[PDB]
């Protein structure tokens, strides 16, 4: 593996005391859309210090943490792996968690009682 | 003062280790009240024993072993 | 990354009671907490003292 | 004013940067499309 | 040229603080920060625009 | 009106400069930072200056509660808070206010009260 | 330029044909409070100042003892 | 076993009897809907999912056509589009112009599927237009807004099936049908901020974080949910200081997409009253300090003090880090004291079974196991509040299988149908012996669930004597290729606390201590500490057992620190940190580090992948995140908890009380929020609550 | 733009490492003949072998870098930095982005324990 964080131009810093982390978005619990859960996202945990702080005078969201707002998308996670030791990086990954396929029927509705009901339907 | 030990549970390199656990968990205890045993088991780990001594001390064997009587040998040195 | 050089720590109370919570890292767009007046900042050590101060 | 020249420092900034991007749709927005690939040069299908 | 935020007839703020401003602003001049207020209506506690980094579009 | 320094320092302000608005004297929402709070918080740079042309611009909720409530006689109340004077679409988005239960309903763009009778 | 009134200040730039004398009642915008008309301060200690209009965001403890 | 058919082309193979909706998911082919969901029934009411399918004349909805042979699916049919957007407008009607006032702004299902399918334009203009649907209180979790509703029926299905509270409901006909309890009467569940997820428009939404922020704008974060038994899976939204709400990330193990009311909105608590600064006491008061005058004088004071041994107590508590736990452990044991104790009543000694072998005190079947359950019985617990996501687990196995419960213990309101067995070690033992012998020893895939909260009762050996020696001679519950015997642990910190053997000596009950120390430990009586004890507080905000301290030191909590985690099932979590501590709070265990350099005690670590490798170090289970391992000790484990408790605690009469007292006000978090004190007292037994 | 500038070198990649070192060495006697020209042209306050000490601790930061491409572009990157300090084009404020160490003392307080570091949380 080259060691490409001496030509990147970034400083000494960032690949010695920065761990990152490579993590697909999870499909969120508000809608049903699945399209920003397939690209590999690369985004750096943050400094406890350095993270925001309030303002004195309005109150803005003020930070000396630099790479908050950075965020990489990656095809693949080799791809993300790849690059991120590539550059020097100290990384953690975190598994994607899907569902677990169950089989459903609409006739699941309304199957025959033979002992106590135990539950009402609505629809 | 207390003794841990950490094995695979995967029969690679721990099977003898396993069986001196299923024989003398109960031997040890009454042969040392004072002392808890914590066992602990992931499937990639080396079969090691820590032991705790008074004011935080503490130090390890590594049990590349095939013998009961084996890892009997280095838990009697190790307590020592 | 920029420091707070000129304080001891983090957490300073003074000695009239106020307690002073730095923020940040150090450099310019951060804050110490301390209020200070310098009189003849005009001056040839005030300009000096002051952009040590403000720094 | 001490050095009496600019300096340069470490990144440090009044108001954080937010960027908006976080908050993209979750449907995908636009569909595969139509072709203007001409018949002459694509594969035949066999028979 | 200078920013104003309106009022209703019978003097009420307008901004129900839905934020599009700020989403919209091409040099991010623009911060909300948005509480439900006693009456349950909807308004900013807190408008702000840096006319320094605002571009007039 | 005097708020303590953060040091034991008592500082003076006219007290027509401690209200929230010269309607309302209180604060109307959790986390609307007092005017006590605010002289209390930088007052380091209120020094040399006047409070007299500081904006003092008429807090709304008052404003709002002045106004008459409407009377429906049937069952939704239609809203769109336009002027019907200005040639064009001014005010909010149209919308329609159940009025059913006990006590007025406000609309959620304008706060103008509405009520079936 | 900054002493000119609002309605005036339009019609002096050639907006309006009609001067806000000249309008009639129903452009006379409706207001339920009095007009004031401060110029421009700067320079002039009246000069504005910015703050914060919230409290700070994540409160403190209120120091509380129990005697045991 | 499976079928293979064709949607746009795609051969797909999907196992028998299953939904088109799957089929095409399975596909990779996206389908619009609204009523459609996959932990709940199917109904095909929102019309959305309309598809052309060869041999049929009219589109059919791809949610409830089931899937046959031969089957060849379009998608991509002018029919279809003209579908979508004949059902978009018919959708969009009646829908009001909420649009800058509703709260899911870019979280709009309705809305993002109407710029993909639907209409450009709109021809509603009527002069009478719009109907208008009248408000209505549910409760002071849910602020409920319903013009904006399209009858989905989902929350209603859901509250019927999973939530086990059928208050919700559908009354009317046409234009004049309304979602919701027709008496206005207030709806308790213990997940009951679960439906405001659920709701694909605003119509149910949340009520302390009504209009304070806005998709676009938040981060977030996937952390670990402490003040749980299961150890759910969250998603921390933050403007970047303060932490907005909570909601929950999938896994079809831990929590299954639902998650925890008391977890959900405690966010509230994270903020108000919180330690920022180190405090010393006076006398009568307190006064805030230095880092150096708050750690010179716990210093200063272990040099007047000397606990020369077994007099430093250290007891930890409901939420902790297990790396403050590995600080806080090192700490007392290189000065020379294991009198390291937990927070619970009867926390002073071993707790009646093996921090040996994991087994003991772990869930053993797996949280996923207990769908292939038969017939279960639970001792001592109320799994209804404590992991109400167990809960949904329970009623869900036995709303579709043929599943036997009964309790021993108080007599809970489950959302399931329980037996009753009694309120005595006799009624258990007698239950045992007469028909559950035969039930369990019968079944296939049985199990036990046990409550800590017996395990603090101090006739617990007794209650761990008799079940033992069951499942030792009944070899149905307790074989091969699953475990059978499991147990709950009511916070997150019990079973990491139990891996890395945080648990006192018989030597270290006897002795009163002269230095005790609080990392967390809020649940602590005035009688609990001495009065002479130099007691010191290190936690992230302001409480009961912050009050009797000496020292309070300021502590980062969950949110505002990346962290190690265990549940009951044992899988071992990391929380990844949102927000930074605000004011002068630090991490855990740096503050532990730092005290040890002020007494005579260099811990061998500095940094945070020493940390990791002491932990390691510790057990090589806490380096392995989010993997769930057997146990091959699972029949050697239940005889040396057998042999333990043989004879040496006699079962007294003391009736089995209930373990929390209100569900919304149990730890540091939840006692601080405003949400949590006007919660418990509106979910309270009123006349808005009962059924009648 | 035919004719190019006087200390100019058209880049060019070498596939020998000894080739590259021949290159390096003679890239390091043009530095430290150019050390008095820098001296006089930047306004400095110290004398030239500081200067001198500085070239050479900025070559003994990339000594054991093995890979021949890295070296090859961090040959070219320091020939554009002699290119930029002896043409006059860079000026003193950045020529002095070299010695952040010794135009002054930033102040008291130099955290280098773990306490020092935590009494002000890394700052
Ligand atoms: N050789 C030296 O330089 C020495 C200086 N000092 C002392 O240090 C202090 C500052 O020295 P230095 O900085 O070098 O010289 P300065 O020029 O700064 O001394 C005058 C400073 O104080 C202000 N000043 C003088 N009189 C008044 C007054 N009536 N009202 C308000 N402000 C006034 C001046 O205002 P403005 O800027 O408008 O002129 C100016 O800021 C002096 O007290 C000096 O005695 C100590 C030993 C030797
Ligand atoms: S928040 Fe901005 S965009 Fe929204 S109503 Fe107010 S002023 Fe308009
Ligand atoms: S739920 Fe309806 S009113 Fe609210 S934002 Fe979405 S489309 Fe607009
Ligand atoms: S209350 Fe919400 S989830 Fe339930 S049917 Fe109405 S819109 Fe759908
Ligand atoms: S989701 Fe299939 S019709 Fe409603
Ligand atoms: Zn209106």
């Amino acid at each position: 593996v080259p060691a490409h964080e001496i030509v990147s131009g970034a400083p000494a810093e960032l690949s010695r005391n920065r761990v990152v982390r490579i993590y697909q978005q999870a499909k969120p619990a508000t809608q049903s859309g699945e399209y920003g859960t397939f690209a590999w996202r690369l985004d750096w945990d943050i400094v406890d210090v350095a993270n925001r702080w309030e303002n004195d005078l309005i109150g803005w969201q003020s930070s000396g943490d630099y790479m908050q707002a950075t965020q990489m998308k990656f095809t693949s996670k080799e791809s993300a792996i790849k690059f991120a030791n590539k550059q020097g990086w100290d990384f953690y990954i975190q598994e994607p968690h899907h569902r677990k396929f169950r089989v459903k029927q609409y006739a699941n509705n309304f199957v025959h009682s033979y002992g106590k009901l135990k539950h009402i339907r609505t629809k | 003062r207390e003794i841990r030990f950490h094995l695979c549970q995967n029969g690679s390199s721990s099977a003898p280790l396993r069986q001196f656990v299923k024989n003398q968990i109960g031997a040890f205890q009454k042969a040392n009240p004072s002392t808890k045993v914590l066992v602990r088991e992931a499937n990639g780990v080396k079969p090691i024993v820590f032991a705790r001594f008074d004011h935080g001390h503490e130090s390890k064997i590594g049990l590349d072993v095939s013998s009961e009587k084996e890892v009997a040998e280095r838990v009697k040195s190790l307590i020592e | 990354m920029n420091s707070f050089e000129n304080l001891a720590q983090d957490v300073n109370i003074t000695r009239s009671g106020k307690t002073l919570i730095a923020k940040g890292t150090g450099g310019r767009s951060s804050r110490t907490g301390y209020t200070a007046t310098v009189f003849g900042a005009n001056g040839f050590l005030g300009s000096y003292l002051t952009a040590k101060l403000a720094k | 004013e001490e050095k009496r020249r600019v300096v340069y420092e470490p990144l440090e900034l009044t108001q954080a940067f937010r960027n908006f991007s976080a908050g993209s749709t979750a449907w995908e927005p636009v569909g595969p499309g139509r072709d203007d690939r001409p018949d002459s040069f694509k594969l035949p299908t066999p028979k | 040229g200078e920013h104003a935020l309106r009022r209703y007839p019978s003097g009420e703020e307008r901004c129900i603080a839905c934020k599009l401003c700020e989403a919209i602003c091409p040099a991010l001049a623009i911060t909300i920060d948005a509480e439900e207020r006693i009456d349950g209506s909807r308004r900013t506690t807190k408008y702000d625009i840096d006319m320094t980094k605002c571009i007039y579009c | 009106k005097s708020i303590i320094s953060y040091n034991g320092n008592t500082i003076e302000i006219p007290e027509e400069y401690t209200k929230q608005a010269p309607n309302r004297d209180s604060t109307w929402a959790p986390a609307q930072a007092s005017k006590t709070e605010i002289y209390k918080n930088n007052m380091v740079r209120f020094e040399q200056k006047d409070l007299s042309k500081q904006p003092m611009p008429y807090a709304g909720i008052e404003l709002i509660a002045q106004q008459p409530v409407r009377f429906v006689h049937g069952n939704t109340a239609v809203c769109d808070g336009a002027n019907h004077n200005g040639p064009g679409a001014q005010g909010h988005p149209k919308i329609f206010i159940n009025v059913d239960a006990p006590g007025s309903h406000a609309c959620q763009y304008c706060g103008t009260r509405y009520e079936k009778e | 330029m900054s002493q000119v009134e609002p309605g005036w200040h339009f019609w002096l730039g050639y907006g309006v044909d009609t001067a806000p004398c000249n309008t009639p009642k129903e452009k006379l915008p409706i207001r339920a409070y009095p007009y004031k008309f401060q110029p421009n301060y700067t320079g002039t200690p009246g000069a504005f100042v910015t703050y914060n209009t919230l409290k700070p965001k994540i409160s403190a403890w209120e120091p509380v003892t129990k005697q045991r | 076993a499976e079928i293979e058919l064709t949607i746009d082309g795609h051969k797909v193979s999907i196992e028998a009897g299953s939904a088109l909706i799957q089929a095409c998911e399975k596909a990779g082919v996206t389908v619009p809907r609204y009523c459609y969901h996959d932990k709940l029934a199917i109904a095909g009411n929102c019309r959305m999912c309309l598809v052309d399918v060869e041999r049929a004349p009219k589109p059919v909805a791809s949610c409830a056509y089931p899937v046959a042979p031969g089957m060849v699916v379009r998608t991509d049919t002018e029919r279809v589009k003209q579908a979508r957007e004949n059902v978009m407008e018919m959708m969009l009607q009646n829908h009001p112009l909420d649009c800058p006032v509703c709260d899911q702004g870019g979280e709009c299902d309705l809305q993002d599927q109407s710029m993909r399918y639907g209409r450009d334009r709109g021809r509603f203009t009527e002069i009478t237009g719009k109907r208008s649907t009248e408000d209505k209180n549910i409760g002071p979790l849910v602020k409920t807004s319903m013009n904006r509703c399209i009858h989905c029926t989902r929350c209603v299905r859901f509250a019927n099936d999973i939530a086990g509270a059928p208050e919700l409901g559908s009354s009317g006909r046409g234009n004049d049908m309304q979602i919701g309890t027709y008496l206005e009467k207030n709806l308790n569940t213990e997940l009951s901020g679960n439906v405001i997820d659920l709701c694909p428009v605003g119509a149910l939404t949340n009520k302390p974080y009504a209009f304070r922020a806005r998709p676009w704008e938040l981060k977030k974060t996937e952390s670990i949910d402490v003040m749980d038994a299961v150890g759910s899976n969250i998603r921390i939204d933050s403007k970047g200081v303060e932490v907005m709400r909570v909601i929950p990330r999938v896994h079809e193990d831990v929590n299954e997409e639902w998650i925890n009311d008391k977890s959900r909105f405690a966010c509230d608590g994270l903020k108000t009253q919180r330690l920022t600064t180190p405090l010393i006491r006076v006398g009568d008061k307190f006064v805030n300090a230095t880092w150096d005058d708050a750690l010179s004088t716990i210093a200063k004071a272990y040099q007047q003090k000397a606990p020369k041994g077994d007099e430093f107590k250290a007891v930890a508590g409901a939420l902790v880090e297990v790396e403050s736990m590995v600080a806080l452990k090192d700490m007392t044991n290189a000065l020379g004291s294991e009198n390291t104790t937990t927070d619970t009543p009867n926390g002073n000694s071993a707790p009646a079974h093996g921090i040996t072998f994991r087994s003991n005190y772990l869930f053993n079947s797996s949280i996923a196991g207990i769908e292939d359950a038969d017939a279960i019985l639970l001792v001592g617990t109320n799994p209804r509040r404590e992991a109400a996501v167990m809960n949904a687990r329970i009623r869900k196995a036995w709303l579709r299988q043929e599943l036997e419960i009964a309790s021993v213990g108080p007599t809970l309101d489950a959302t399931f149908d329980v037996a009753e067995l009694g309120n005595t070690h006799a009624d258990l033992e007698k239950a045992l012996s007469g028909e559950f012998g035969e039930v369990l020893k019968n079944a296939k895939n049985p199990l036990i669930i046990v409550g800590s909260g017996i395990t603090d009762r101090e006739d617990a050996g007794a209650f761990f004597n008799t079940i033992g020696k069951f499942v030792e001679s009944t070899p149905s519950v307790l074989n091969e290729n699953w475990n059978g015997y499991n147990v709950l642990q009511r916070s997150a910190s019990r079973a990491g606390a139990y891996d890395i053997g945080f648990t006192p000596s018989d030597e270290a009950s006897k002795t009163t201590p002269k230095m005790v120390w609080l990392l967390g430990a809020d649940e602590v009586a005035a009688s609990d500490i001495p009065a002479d004890a130099f007691v010191v507080y290190q936690g992230h905000n302001g409480d009961v057992g912050a009050q009797f301290a000496d020292v309070v030191l300021p502590g980062a909590a969950y949110t505002e620190k990346a962290g190690t985690y265990v549940n009951t099932e044992g899988r071992s979590q990391i929380s990844r940190a949102a927000t930074g501590p605000p004011g002068g709070a630090r991490e855990d265990w740096k503050i532990l580090r730092a005290v040890s350099e002020y007494l005579g005690v260099a811990l061998p670590y500095e940094d945070a992948y020493e940390v990791r490798d002491r932990l390691a170090e510790i057990s090589p289970s806490l380096v392995r995140y989010d993997l769930v391992e057997p146990t091959v000790f699972g029949d050697v484990a239940v005889q040396h908890s057998l042999v333990g408790p043989n004879g040496s605690v006699t079962p007294s009469s003391a009736p089995l009380t209930e373990t929390i007292e209100n569900f919304y006000m149990t730890d540091s978090i939840s006692r601080s929020s405003p949400t949590m004190a006007k919660s418990s007292i509106a979910f309270n037994k009123d006349n808005k609550k009962n059924q009648a | 733009a035919i004719i190019a500038t006087a200390f100019a070198e058209t880049v060019k990649f070498s596939g020998s490492k000894q080739e590259l070192q021949k290159r390096t060495l003679a890239l390091y006697r043009q530095f430290l003949r150019g050390a008095p020209t820098f001296a006089d042209l930047y306004e400095v306050q110290f004398s030239i072998p500081t200067i001198r000490t500085k070239i050479r601790q900025e070559f003994e930061r990339h000594r054991f870098v093995d890979d021949l491409s890295i070296q090859n572009v961090l040959y070219a990157k320091g020939h554009m930095e002699y290119q930029e300090c002896i043409n006059a084009w860079k000026q003193q404020a950045q020529f002095l982005k070299y010695f952040p160490e010794e135009d002054d003392i930033q102040g008291r307080h130099q955290p280098s324990n773990f306490v020092d570091k935590f009494l002000k949380n890394r700052a």
